């Protein structure tokens, strides 16, 4: 067990990356509405944060 | 593989991110708040 690089790109970054991709559907839905984007936003701020954590 | 400071930043992110989401704004985003603590608890099961 215990976490590897692999297990953050697995199980942590493919999440989340396909997570944005779902909210984006969302917000290619429907227009009006803050929180969709910023769910996006907050999900990428993530991703670049953990990647490269995990990269150094 | 992981470093411990590579581990806290990593939980620090989910956290900070955990928080700060609109995440309680509506079902759908609920659903994706709920998945993130999900990822986190993960995470953590891990590391621990």
């Amino acid at each position: 067990t215990d976490a590897t690089l692999g297990s953050v790109y697995s199980e942590i970054i493919s999440p989340v990356k396909d997570c944005i991709l779902t909210v984006a559907k969302a917000v290619s839905f429907n227009p009006g509405g803050k929180d969709n984007t910023d769910a996006v936003e907050v999900l990428t701020e993530l991703n670049t944060k953990v990647e490269r954590a995990a990269m150094n | 593989q992981l470093s411990d400071e590579q581990k806290e930043t990593i939980l620090k992110a989910l956290n900070d991110a955990i928080e700060k989401g609109p995440w309680d704004k509506s079902n759908f985003l609920r659903v994706i708040g709920k998945k993130l603590i999900a990822i986190r608890d993960r995470f953590l099961k891990r590391i621990g």
